[PDB]
């Protein structure tokens, strides 16, 4: 589908409310496997399981080892926007 | 099961 920009806004005392799978180092995108209901993600409106997070903030996740992703990812705070598309 | 998942 079309490549998406989406607002997500975190409390500090909150994660995003995803589950992701994937990786570089295993061939597949970093996923959205989960949306944890009334959490950061759910909240927001404009994620979906299935989704493909391309950037967080300006940050490239394309290439990013699983690992890498859930740093990344974990680090930003408050109004985060995301680059996702659904395939 | 390959590939992992992490909670965030």
């Amino acid at each position: 589908g079309p490549i998406r920009k989406v607002l997500l806004l975190k409390e500090d005392h909150e994660g995003l409310g995803i589950s992701i799978t994937g990786g570089k180092e295993h061939g597949v995108p970093i996923l959205i496997s989960e949306i944890h209901p009334g959490q950061p993600a759910d909240r927001c409106g404009g994620l979906h399981v299935g989704d493909a997070i391309l950037a967080v903030n300006g940050v490239n996740l394309r290439d990013t080892k699983h690992k890498e992703a859930v740093t990344i990812l974990s680090q930003q705070r408050g109004e985060i926007e995301f680059e996702v598309v659904y395939v | 099961s390959r590939v992992p998942t992490s909670i965030i």
